[PDB]
This record gives C-alpha cells, sequence and structure tokens, in this order.
C-alpha cells in the first residue's frame, strides 16, 4: 500500500513541473498549420476527378 | 343499380392505390435498401411483391371498362397485353404462394438435418421456371384474345378460332379456364394445406403444463399464422374461382341461364375481382412486413427519407 | 316500343365470352 | 506516513490544475472566431468492400494508401485493393475473437489481435507463396485492444490488463512495459515521429508515453466516461479522443490541457473511431448511432455525416494522402467516401 | 522452392509426347503456370499458361490446337501433352510459376529445363552483343511496338537474364521494380516504347543473355537477346 | 482490364469463393457462451479464451470459456452477441458459503447478480440460456445440517432438497425480465454420463427450430 | 351488325345459342 502511494506521489512530482505555453500560442500554432496545409487537403477540398483514384 | 358502376369503379381504384403502395414500400424496404437475397423466402417474396404489383396495376383498366358500363375504348394490342399481364400475374403470384409454402415446411424440416436432406430443389432453378411456367399457361389469353367492335364498341372478348374437334376448344372455352380454376387453385391450395399442416405437424411433435413461450406459445403462433395465410389465401381466391366454375358449369351440360348466373356475374363478379386483387395487397403485409427484420428498416427509413 | 333488346345481349355475351372473365 | 503521501497527491493534483488555469488566458474558440467555416462537405461513397460475413472490428490503411487491412469476428484478416475492390490476401485466424489489427509500414508484415490476448504477426512476403505467422506475442493478461506497428521489428500494444508494451518481434519479448492507468486501455495513437504515443484507457485517461525511456510524461483527464478511440493531430502536437460519453475532445501537449470539445444535444450515443484529415482541419469520429459526423476541429461545428452503415460504425481511418475516408461497421461492409 | 521437370527426350515427327514439372517449396495451387520454350540456337518463346484454378488457358499461335495444358493441384505437377510434333518444336521447355495480385512478382522461378528433339506485340533488342569488362557502366536497350504503358499508371515490362547455363532469372518485374534477391546495382527506366536496363558495377556472375518480354496482352513476346561477354 | 488485373480480379473471385464455403460451413455450427464453479465439471462432462469443440449426434458445437478474462465484460460481451445459447454454471452447495472471491457478501448472491447482468443485457435479448444448477450430491447433506435461511432470510423453512432446490430454480428464472421472448432451459446436473450433453442438445436443438421459423416469418 | 340480328331473332322469336358462338 505505501508502494502505490508512493509511486503515485513520484509520477505527479515528475509530471507537475514540466514547461507550459500558453492555450493562445497553441491554438495559434494549430491554426497555422491547418492554414499551411488546407490548400493540400482532398478531403477538405474536394479533387478534381481527374486526379481522383477512386472517382 | 343505377351508381353502382361508380362504386365498383371506386373500390377498383381503391384497391389498385392501396395495393400499389403497399408493393412499392414492401420492395422498397427490403431491397432498395436492406437489399436480402440470402435466403430463399426472401427472394420469393420479391418476385411475390412485383407479381402482385402488375396484377393490381392491371386493375384500373378493368376498373375504366367498368366505368363506360361496358364500353372498352382500347386497342386491340393492349388488350393482348392486359389480359396476359392479368392471367400471367394470377399464376405467378399463386405459384409464389405455393413455392412460399413449400420452402417454409422444408426450412422447419431440415433443421436438425444439417448434412442431410420441376421439383423445388434450387433456389434459383425455380424462380425463373415457375416465371415460365405462369406465361406460357397464359400465352393462349394474348393468341386469343381477339378483341370484336360490335355496336360502335370493341371489347377485350377472347374468342378461339378454330375447328380442330368443333367450334371451341372442347366444348367451349374448356381448357383455357379449367387449366384456371384447377391449376391455379386446387393444386396450389392443395400444396399449402398439405405443407402448412405437416409444419404444424412437426412443430407439435416436438414438445407441443406446457409452458407459456417456448412450447405453448409456438404453436398457438405457428398455427395462427399458418391459419391466417391460408384462409386469406382461400377466402381472396374462392368467389372468383366459384364464379369461373359456375360460368364453366353454364357453358357446359345442365346450361340453366334463368338469372341464375346472371346476377352472379353483374354484382358478386366484381367483388369477386376486387378480393382476387386485394389478395395482392394482403400478401406484401404477410410476408414482408409482419418480419421485425423489415420493420426496423421501415423505421430507419421513415428518419432517413424525410423528417 | 318496337325495339326491346337492349344492353342484356351485349352483358350476356361479354358474361359468356370475353377478358373481363378471365 | 499513508495520510502525508495522500496529502501531498492532492496537493500537487492541485498544483497541476492551477498551472493548467493559469495558461489558459484564451479559448481555441475565441482565437478562431474569425476563421471562415469549412461549409458543409457531402463525401460520397466510392467502393464497397464486400466479403466478410461477420462485423468488422479493425481496418488499418497501408502507407500506400492503396491497401488495407480489415479484421473481422468471422475469423478472416482480409488485405483489400481499394482502387479495384479485389482481394490481395484473406489470412485464415486461429482466433476468432479480432479486436484490432494494424498495417506495417514497409507492408511487409501484418498484425492482429483480440481475445486470445496474442498479437500474430503474418509475413506478407513470403517465398513460398502465401501468407504465415512469423510471430505470436504473448505476455499480456488481457485482451488486445489496439496494436501499432513502430517499425518493421517493433510493435506497441495496448491491452485490457491496464498495460500497454513495446514489443521486439525477432526475439518475441517486451523491451518496456507502460504502466500507470487504472483502468483497460482502449486505443493507442503512435506520433509521426513515432518517439511519443498516447494510449487512452477506461478510466477516462489519456496519457502520454515516451517509447525510449519508459515513462508516462504526462496525463489528460477531462472525459465522463471511458474513451474508446484516440488519434495524434497531424503535426504531433495535440491529439483528440472519442469516448462514450458522446464528446470528443482536443487535447494539447504543449499546454497539458483540453482545447475543444466537440460534442452536440442530439448524439447521446459513445464514439468508436476517430481520426484527423491530412491537414488537422476536419475530424471525422464514428458513433453508435450507425453512422459518422465530420467535425470542424478549429471551430467544433459538425459540416456533415456519413451515414451509409445499417449497424455500428466501429473501425474508421483516413489514407496517407488524404484523398479517401474508409469507415468499417458492424453489418459487415467496408466503404471508401471521398 | 523448386520446379522439377521431365519427359523430353527423342521422338519422330508427328509423334506425341508429353512433359510434367512438379512443384516441391511453395503453394503450387495460388500459382498459375507458363510453359516457356528455348530453341538451340535462339531466344526464348512462350508457349501456355494455365491459371490458378485451371480456370483460364491460353496458347501461342503455334500451339493452338496441337500443344495442351493441365494441373493436378493434389500431385503438385503440371503437364504438357503435345501431339503433332514437328520440327520446329524442339526446344528446352521451362516451367515458369506466376502469381498475380497488387505488387505481384510474376515470371519469378524457373524449372531446370527438359530437352525434347524431334528427328502480337514485337519486343526488339537491337543489340546482339555488347563486349563488356568488370568494374563499369552497362546498358541494355529494348523497343517495343505497341506501348506497355496501361492507363492503371503500370508499364508491363520485365527483365530476364540466362547465363550461359542456367535457367532465366527475372531482375525487373515492372519497368523499374527490381526482384527479390537481385543486386541494387540492376535498374530500369522508360516512358512507354523506349526501355533500357543499367548495370552501375558489372562483374563475372552478371554476364549472360539478357531478355525482355511483355506482360501487357495474352501471347506474350521475349526479344531476340542481348548478351554481354567479357 | 490489363492482363494482370484480370488474373488478380479471377485471384479475388477465388477468394470470395472460399470465403462464402467457410461462411456457410459456419453457419450451422452452434456457439455456445459458458459463464458461471462447476464449469470444469460440465466442460468435462462432454469430454485467455477457452473454446472446446465437441460433437453430439450428427451436429458440431463450440463452447467458449472466458474466465480467465478479468477485464470489463461491457468491453467484449458485444462479440458474443449472436451465439446460440448461453450456459449458467450454479453450484448449489454455494449458498451456506460467503467471500465469493474475498468480501463479505455471500455466494449465490454473486451468482444471482452476474445472472442478473447476463440476462437482462441489451446484447442476449434473444439468446436463451441454460442453466445448470450443478452440486446436487454435496446439497444433499448441506440443506440438513444447515438450513436455507442463511442465503436466503425470507424463506418458509422446508429442508428437504424436494422443494429447496426448487426454491433457488425458481428465483433464478425469476431473474428474467423479458419473458416471452428468451427461455431459460434448467437442468439438475446429474453425474450420469450422456445426460448433460444431450439436454443440451435438446434446448440447442429447441432453439434452432424457434430461429427457423423466425427467419420464415412464423414465430 | 350480326349481334342486332342476333338480338331481333332472340327477343321477337328466341336464342338458339347458335349465332352467338362466332358472336361471343
Amino acid at each position: 500500500s505505501i508502494a502505490q502511494a508512493r509511486k503515485l506521489v513520484e509520477q505527479l512530482k515528475m509530471e507537475a513541473n514540466i514547461d507550459r505555453i500558453k492555450v493562445s500560442k497553441a491554438a495559434a500554432d494549430l491554426m497555422a498549420y491547418c492554414e499551411a496545409h488546407a490548400k493540400e487537403d482532398p478531403l477538405l477540398t474536394p479533387v478534381p476527378a481527374s486526379e481522383n483514384p477512386f472517382r | 343499380e343505377a351508381r353502382v358502376r361508380i362504386l365498383i369503379s371506386v373500390v377498383y381504384w381503391v384497391v389498385c392505390a392501396l395495393g400499389l403502395a403497399g408493393n412499392l414500400l414492401v420492395l422498397y424496404l427490403m431491397k432498395s435498401m436492406q437489399g436480402w437475397r440470402k435466403s430463399s423466402i426472401n427472394l420469393f417474396v420479391t418476385n411475390l411483391a412485383l407479381t402482385d404489383f402488375q396484377f393490381v396495376l392491371t386493375l384500373p383498366f378493368w376498373a375504366v371498362e367498368n366505368a363506360l358500363d361496358f364500353k372498352w375504348p382500347f386497342g386491340k394490342a393492349m388488350c393482348k397485353i392486359v389480359s396476359m399481364v392479368t392471367s400471367m400475374n394470377m399464376y405467378a403470384s399463386v405459384f409464389f404462394l405455393t413455392a412460399m409454402s413449400v420452402t417454409r415446411y422444408h426450412s422447419v424440416a431440415s433443421a436438425l438435418k444439417s448434412h442431410r436432406t420441376s421439383c423445388c430443389f434450387s433456389a434459383k432453378a425455380l424462380c425463373v421456371w415457375i416465371w415460365a411456367l405462369a406465361a406460357l399457361a397464359s400465352l393462349p389469353s394474348a393468341i386469343f384474345s381477339t378483341t370484336v367492335k360490335v355496336m360502335g364498341e370493341e371489347l377485350c372478348l377472347v374468342r378461339f378460332p378454330d375447328k380442330l374437334l368443333g367450334r371451341d376448344r372442347q366444348f367451349w372455352l374448356g381448357l383455357y379456364h379449367s387449366q384456371k380454376v384447377l391449376l391455379g387453385f386446387v393444386l396450389p391450395l392443395g400444396i399449402i394445406i398439405l405443407c402448412y399442416l405437416l409444419l404444424v405437424r412437426f412443430i407439435a411433435d416436438r414438445r407441443a403444463g406446457r409452458p407459456t413461450g417456448a412450447s405453448a406459445r409456438r404453436l398457438s403462433k405457428v398455427t395462427k399464422s399458418v391459419t391466417i395465410v391460408v384462409l386469406s389465401f382461400f377466402l381472396c381466391w374462392l368467389p372468383n374461382q366459384a364464379l369461373t366454375t359456375w360460368s364453366i358449369l353454364i357453358k357446359f351440360n345442365a346450361v340453366p341461364f334463368s338469372q341464375e348466373y346472371f346476377l352472379c356475374q353483374v354484382y358478386a363478379f366484381p367483388v369477386s375481382v376486387c378480393l382476387a386483387h386485394s389478395n395482392s395487397c394482403l400478401n406484401p403485409v404477410l410476408y414482408c412486413l409482419v418480419r421485425r427484420e423489415f420493420r426496423k428498416a421501415l423505421k430507419s427509413l421513415l428518419w432517413r427519407i424525410a423528417s | 316500343g318496337v325495339r326491346l333488346c337492349g344492353r342484356e345481349f351485349i352483358r350476356a355475351v361479354i358474361f359468356t365470352c370475353g377478358g373481363s372473365r378471365w | 506516513e499513508l495520510d502525508q503521501l495522500r496529502q501531498e497527491a492532492e496537493q500537487l493534483k492541485n498544483q497541476i490544475r492551477d498551472a493548467r488555469k493559469a495558461c489558459a488566458d484564451a479559448t481555441l474558440s475565441q482565437i478562431t472566431n474569425n476563421i471562415d467555416p469549412v461549409g458543409r462537405i457531402q463525401m460520397r461513397t466510392r467502393r464497397t468492400l464486400r466479403g466478410h460475413l461477420a462485423k468488422i472490428y479493425a481496418m488499418h490503411w497501408g502507407t500506400d494508401s492503396r491497401l488495407l487491412v480489415s479484421a473481422s469476428q468471422d475469423g478472416k484478416l482480409i488485405i483489400w485493393d481499394s482502387y479495384t475492390t479485389n482481394k490481395v490476401h484473406a489470412i485464415p485466424l486461429r482466433s476468432s475473437w479480432v479486436m484490432t489489427c494494424a498495417y506495417a509500414p514497409s507492408g511487409n508484415y501484418v498484425a492482429c489481435g483480440g481475445l486470445d490476448n496474442i498479437c500474430s504477426i503474418y509475413n506478407l512476403k513470403t517465398r513460398e507463396g502465401n501468407v504465415r505467422v512469423s510471430r505470436e506475442l504473448a505476455g499480456h493478461t488481457g485482451y488486445l485492444s489496439c496494436c501499432r506497428f513502430l517499425d518493421d521489428n517493433q510493435i506497441v500494444t495496448s491491452s485490457g490488463d491496464t498495460t500497454c508494451a513495446l514489443w521486439d518481434i525477432e526475439t518475441g519479448q517486451q523491451t518496456t512495459t507502460f504502466t500507470g492507468h487504472t483502468g483497460d486501455v482502449m486505443s493507442l495513437s503512435l506520433a509521426p515521429d513515432t518517439r511519443l504515443f498516447v494510449s487512452g484507457a477506461c478510466d477516462a485517461s489519456a496519457k502520454l508515453w515516451d517509447v525510449r525511456e519508459g515513462m508516462c510524461r504526462q496525463t489528460f483527464t477531462g472525459h465522463e466516461s471511458d474513451i474508446n478511440a484516440i488519434c495524434f493531430f497531424p503535426n504531433g502536437n495535440a491529439f483528440a479522443t472519442g469516448s462514450d460519453d458522446a464528446t470528443c475532445r482536443l487535447f494539447d501537449l504543449r499546454a497539458d490541457q483540453e482545447l475543444m470539445t466537440y460534442s452536440h444535444d442530439n448524439i447521446i450515443c459513445g464514439i468508436t473511431s476517430v481520426s484527423f484529415s491530412k491537414s488537422g482541419r476536419l475530424l471525422l469520429a464514428g458513433y453508435d448511432d450507425f453512422n459518422c459526423n465530420v467535425w470542424d476541429a478549429l471551430k467544433a461545428d459538425r459540416a456533415g455525416v456519413l451515414a451509409g452503415h445499417d449497424n455500428r460504425v466501429s473501425c474508421l481511418g483516413v489514407t496517407d494522402d488524404g484523398m479517401a475516408v474508409a469507415t468499417g461497421s458492424w453489418d459487415s461492409f467496408l466503404k471508401i467516401w471521398n | 522452392v523448386q520446379l522439377v521437370e521431365s519427359g523430353g527426350g527423342l521422338v519422330q515427327p508427328g509423334g506425341s509426347r508429353k512433359l510434367s514439372c512438379s512443384a516441391s517449396g511453395f503453394a503450387f495451387s495460388s500459382f498459375g503456370m507458363h510453359w516457356v520454350r528455348q530453341a538451340p540456337e535462339k531466344g526464348l518463346e512462350w508457349v501456355a499458361y494455365i491459371s490458378s484454378g485451371s480456370g483460364t488457358i491460353y496458347y501461342a499461335d503455334t500451339v493452338k490446337g496441337r500443344f495442351t495444358i493441365s494441373r493436378d493441384d493434389p500431385k503438385n505437377t503440371l503437364f504438357l501433352q503435345m501431339t503433332s510434333l514437328r520440327s520446329e518444336d524442339t526446344a528446352m521447355y521451362y516451367c515458369v510459376r506466376s502469381i498475380y495480385y497488387y505488387g505481384s512478382s510474376p515470371f519469378d522461378f524457373w524449372g531446370q529445363g527438359t530437352t525434347l528433339t524431334v528427328s502480337d506485340i514485337v519486343m526488339t533488342q537491337a543489340t546482339s552483343s555488347v563486349p563488356v569488362t568488370p568494374g563499369e557502366s552497362v546498358s541494355i536497350s529494348c523497343r517495343s511496338s505497341k506501348s506497355l504503358l496501361h492507363s492503371n499508371g503500370n508499364t508491363y515490362l520485365y527483365w530476364f537474364l540466362q547465363r550461359p547455363g542456367q535457367s532465366p532469372q527475372l531482375l525487373i518485374y515492372r519497368m523499374s521494380n527490381l526482384a527479390s534477391g537481385v543486386p541494387d546495382r540492376f535498374s530500369g527506366s522508360g516512358s512507354g516504347t523506349a526501355f533500357t536496363l543499367t548495370i552501375s558495377r558489372l562483374e563475372a556472375e552478371d554476364v549472360g543473355v539478357y531478355y525482355c518480354m511483355q506482360h501487357l496482352e495474352y501471347p506474350l513476346t521475349f526479344g531476340a537477346g542481348t548478351k554481354l561477354e567479357l | 482490364v490489363s492482363a494482370e488485373d484480370k488474373a488478380a480480379a479471377e485471384r479475388s473471385k477465388m477468394i470470395d469463393k472460399n470465403l462464402r464455403e467457410d461462411g456457410e460451413k459456419a453457419a450451422r455450427e452452434v456457439k455456445l457462451l459458458l459463464l458461471g464453479s462447476g464449469k470444469n465439471t460440465i466442460v468435462k462432462q462432454m469430454k485467455g479464451i477457452v473454446e472446446t469443440h465437441f460433437t453430439f449426434k450428427d451436429l458440431h458445437f463450440k463452447m467458449f470459456d472466458v474466465g480467465a478474462q478479468r477485464s470489463e465484460r461491457k468491453k467484449w460481451i458485444h462479440c458474443f452477441e449472436g451465439v446460440t445459447a448461453i450456459i449458467f454454471c450454479v453450484a448449489l452447495s454455494a449458498y451456506d458459503l460467503v467471500l465469493a472471491e474475498d468480501e463479505e457478501m455471500n455466494r449465490m448472491h454473486a451468482s444471482m447478480k452476474l445472472f442478473d447482468s447476463i440476462c437482462n443485457n441489451k446484447w442476449f435479448t434473444d439468446t436463451s440460456i441454460i442453466l445448470f444448477l450443478n452440486k446436487k450430491d454435496l446439497f444433499e447433506e448441506k440443506i440438513t445440517h444447515s438450513p436455507l435461511t442463511i442465503c436466503f432470510p425470507e424463506y418458509t423453512g422446508a429442508n428437504k432438497y424436494d422443494e429447496a432446490a426448487s426454491y433457488i430454480q425458481s428465483k433464478f428464472e425469476d431473474l428474467n425480465k423479458r419473458k416471452d421472448t428468451k427461455e431459460i432451459y434448467t437442468h439438475f446436473t446429474c453425474s450420469t454420463d450422456t445426460k448433460n450433453v444431450q439436454f443440451v442438445f435438446d434446448a440447442v436443438t429447441d432453439v434452432i427450430i424457434k430461429n427457423n421459423l423466425k427467419d420464415c416469418g412464423l414465430f | 351488325d350480326v349481334l342486332a340480328g342476333l338480338s331481333s331473332s332472340c327477343c321477337k322469336w328466341g336464342c338458339s345459342k347458335s349465332e352467338i358462338s362466332s358472336l361471343c
């Protein structure tokens, strides 16, 4: 019973002190990635039937 | 009898509309989206449904033939067409009911026997063979449906112009209506009775103080279903075959007209045809709608097609 | 008056022979 | 000192929560309030793969975006040619209770597993002309729910014994066991660099693991029920999780939080499968309510439904070229949408 | 894998002979089988093809009505019953296995050969003998009469190598798809009609006779053969 | 279109034909999900996930044991959706014993809870159950040594094994909440050979006849 | 036509069921 509690405390202490960038920058990065590869998305922007493998 | 004509036209139309709707619904349910074809029963319900569909689509032509009293303003070619479609659909319908009954008996008899057990031996060799026999037992209709014009009007007055042994088939129309009554009523109903009574006997044989749900309810439901099926067929097809026997009898010896069959063919016969084609609307509900595997399909498609 | 056969003859002929009586 | 340890754990969880609250200055919805909507994309079915006679539990595309493997409870493992609907292979399985399958990135192997507790790896490319088992990996005490080929010789497998493992196929021994979950691990997703992977378990917790080290770097919570499906964002910095609380969630790794919640008041059924698109703008989730929804990953607005299945849509997958999405279902049919 | 074949020998003109090849290692039932001739001083010619499951059977125009091909999967044997044998039917008959699916490698293993002695896309290889020495590169060309590039993005041109005393060995099945145990120094290129094979670092064991054969249409046609000599 | 493409299509046709052959082969072989102890005795009577196959009177059986699976049943019982029948095994002698695995709740309460969960799943709505009320020989002595009131405090004391076993049986079928749709075939497992297998065969034959009638559209 | 003559002979003299064989 002592082992599980000690391991839980150690795991939380290892997972507690990590760098946490702001949610603003995270969402901005996701937005930039999506806007970068939007034109190369056949599902989002359907591709002409001439170069559609599945017609 | 002043408005009996319009009443009979209206009832013909009501039967036609309801039957067309039911058959379209059963097709759209069980093969337009579900696409069930593995079991022999499903294919037979498909064929039965389309056959009775065109059978009751044949109804409005007779409906307008009655609405115009006894005036048939149409052409000879489609007279042949209408007579072929009505006779062929009658046959195909009755043979597919009979095939359905035999398939059910074979399915509930060859259940434990997994490696053991013209003739209904192939689910594919008998789906078009039945159709072909239904067509060939009806070719005489097209090849002798020679319309005549009598008094400014032309009927679908079928005549058999030949002299092989006389001025008609044997003594009258004869064989072509003997085949109707016999080969469309007695042989199929006989097979249906035999197979469903045998099925009820078999289910009774295996564990007929009987638990309600396992043994008692099983027979109480199987016998109820076979009874409703056979009673529907017999009741909906008995007046018409009875009147065709009456007319064949008054076109054979013992020939008193004496209003004896005049009132019959005036009033009962329109009703007889009404019931004969009402069987074509009660069939799909008994064979594709009662089963839950398509009731759930209807429930899903109600919200799939529309709100 | 002079003529008393009407539609009875045509009704009888279509009842005896015909397509509606299939 | 059990009370002291419990108090330390509670205060350390509170420190986690406060640090997460501090960095939540804004929201993905507020930042994306200005981006134009995707619209209403209506994908049409293109193929329909037939030949399974039971429920399809898993599918995995090939890196060539043409071949896909299907797992079904009829005991077969079919390799499909999606363009021509041809069957390249049909592997007969020793056990028919397969719950997962994977496609090797190189294409030489294929793996499957299930209630027999064994990940079976099949050699698709042999000199004698057939497909044979090359390895049976057996070290798990509960059913295998997911498995992903890390390379031609490493495979990472999750099981319903609350543990994921990293295997060495050439010896059949598990290099690293990943412990820390308190419930059965249901799904698994590998990062594009294959240095991290996320696992979502039946404890409503998603953990971020390091393959080399063998430790849980970061544990994500927020779901009200068990997580059945998990998928990385294309850049390897976020992941989405489909659960049973009728809600998909997009968690961030650099922020250690939830970004968006993909829920609708109509959907009350769980999510079986989750995948992104090539750009990450679309999130496809398959549900228990017979179909698949397309989500705007940045606006949380539903942009389509892939309604073509007569049973539960269990597996779902997007090609590596982004051209097609393939959904499998308990109705025994795979459909390629485009 | 082993496709051993026997049944050859001296036969008078107009007689009948039967050849038989027996497979050993691979799954015989899942492979299609071919018969390929090789005349005494000539190139490779295609005779028959028996499909997996014995579904589709094809013959050369020379052996259409005379020769027949059949297989016995439970016995793992392939037969060739030859009738009305004439002096142009003398050759060393090879049995070739070919499995067909997406990404397969057809024409991958050949038999030893049976010597029988009796008492259409045009594939051209203009070069007949290229003088080579170990160390440097060699390019072997091959032209076609009909474009082998299909609408499905596949060019169906294979490559083969007979060493002085061995059966042919596949090198490049598709335009540029290197075979299983062939060194990486082999490569292929082309568009629709002009094809070439480039050995990069030639050595002694790479000398032989090279054939290009098409798989676009049923009467499979080989080439005359380009020879590399030390 | 191409030669290799046609050959590939022929290969796929052969694959599909063998798949159809195997599917129709497996369609008429009965699946039996065994739950529960008495399971070992039952599985030895006709002798991860344990699949034991037996043949009795020209019919092929498969019996599945999932005792070793110590996970959430909600995550893999839908796999077993579609079996012919469920074999449930209950030790009648386990009414005075307590501590099923390690707790304070007695046996024959855990058994009834698991029976209620399995019987009333959203998956097993049309799946019949074969109850095997095992351990009669132990029950004979146990009912005499101690009364049945220990397991059921609300019982009318009549300890003769003639109707206390009947009381347990009646409670077990009373746990069923979707009657007239599903049948509990109950049997008191006798050690005599070729007796339990016959009971299973009769129950499965009844289930097969019901299923064929349902497919026909009759019942 | 023939039917008119048959009716004239019927509801004046009687139906012999001979001229109506070719009429139906």
